[PDB]
């Protein structure tokens, strides 16, 4: 799988 | 900075068997891009074309395909614009390279 | 041995004509195997290898919700990332996010990565020992002391050394019987006239697997970069990997030049000369 959490910048 | 393209068959080409005509598109940045496979100047119908990625570098990269017979008389091709070409750039397929 | 776990995030924004548009793409080494577009006739995370066409509902709809999730993230960022730069919704802008583990040898977790991108430009790296951001620019600096200070680096580094090694692993099962198989190069030298004087001697490396090979000419048994040409490694569309080597060389001179290519599916190195 993808990773689970994306940064907001 | 702009795209490099090479023309190729899948298999080593041999005239009226069956085979894939490729055109590998990277080294581009937006992603953005029109891509066109001739047959005589024609632009082939129905062409696929591979999932945009990216290298580590950040430039994108597809592969355009479509199946196709190469006959000793028909030419192919493959047209790219960009908005980093100030032309439309245009590579033919060379059965030798 | 060595593997890898790797995805390719691309957002880009279409200022008047609605959300910005959203692919991830997976690989394990060479091999793409998953891929979520949110402009296909289906937005969904969907098997790109063969190996994957059974995986359960469950799977596909927790990644199709992982992807868009992101989406939603990504296109927050994008109007973020358009203040940092002085930016109107006058163009399109495009964020990329890449990130992967890779193993050693041993089957276990050698190296993690996680970056984040700007126009193509670096903006956001997590550092080699994943404990924090680095603004690669000084305009990704409130990125870089927020992410630092809400201790986001932890979140990543669990997911690099434990659930993306965890799920590399499933995944070589899951494909065992093709992604661990190494497929040499079928090897041959062409020869292409130039004129009276010269021609070219073109080696090539067909249907191979995967896209690491080394391709050289000797000249007498010497390293031969004179008058030497090597394309990109490119994809045959079939899995596999093509590549060539050219070299100029004067005529009745041929049998001097030996190509000499370098691939793991090869039990060793294969010397080519042109058969005339």
């Amino acid at each position: 799988v993808m990773a689970p959490r994306a940064l907001l910048l | 900075r702009t795209p490099k393209i090479q023309v190729y068959s899948r298999h080593p080409a041999e005239n009226g068997k069956s085979n894939f005509l490729n055109c590998y598109v990277s080294g581009f940045h937006p992603s953005d891009i029109e891509v066109d496979l001739l047959k005589n100047g024609e632009r082939i119908e129905k062409v696929e074309h591979s999932d945009l990625s990216f290298s580590k570098d950040w430039s994108f990269y597809l592969l355009y395909y479509t199946e196709f017979t190469p006959t000793e008389k028909d030419e192919y091709a493959c047209r790219v614009n960009h908005v980093t070409l100030s032309q439309p750039k245009i590579v033919k397929w060379d059965r030798d390279m | 041995g060595s593997h890898s776990l790797k995805y390719f995030h691309t957002s880009v924004s279409r200022p008047g004509r609605g959300e910005p548009r959203f692919i991830s793409v997976g690989y394990v080494d060479d091999t793409q195997f998953v891929r979520f577009d949110n402009d296909a006739a289906s937005p969904r995370m969907v098997p790109r290898a063969p190996w994957m066409e059974q995986e359960g509902s469950e799977y596909w709809d927790r990644e199709t919700r992982s992807a868009r999730d992101t989406a939603q993230i990504f296109r927050v960022n994008l109007r973020t990332l358009r203040g940092y730069y002085n930016q109107s919704e006058a163009g399109s802008h495009t964020l990329q996010w890449m990130h992967g583990c890779e193993l050693g040898p041993d089957r276990r977790f050698l190296r993690g990565y996680e970056q984040f991108a700007y126009d193509g430009k670096d903006y956001l790296t997590l550092n080699e020992d994943l404990r924090s951001w680095t603004a690669v620019d000084t305009a990704a600096q409130i990125s870089e002391q927020k992410s630092n200070d809400a201790s986001e680096a932890e979140h990543q580094r669990a997911y690099l050394e434990d659930t993306c090694v965890e799920w590399l692993h499933k995944y070589l099962e899951k494909g065992k019987e093709t992604l661990l198989h190494l497929e040499p190069p079928k090897t041959h030298v062409t020869h292409h006239p130039i004129s009276d004087h010269e021609a070219t001697l073109r080696c090539w490396a067909l249907g191979f697997y995967p896209a690491e090979i080394t391709l050289t000419w000797q000249q007498d048994g010497e390293g031969h970069t004179q008058d030497t040409e090597l394309v990109e490694t490119r994809p045959a569309g079939d899995g596999t990997f093509q590549k060539w080597a050219a070299v100029v060389v004067p005529s009745g001179e041929e049998q001097r030049y030996t190509c000499h290519v370098q691939h793991e599916g090869l039990p060793e190195p294969v010397t080519l000369r042109w058969k005339p």
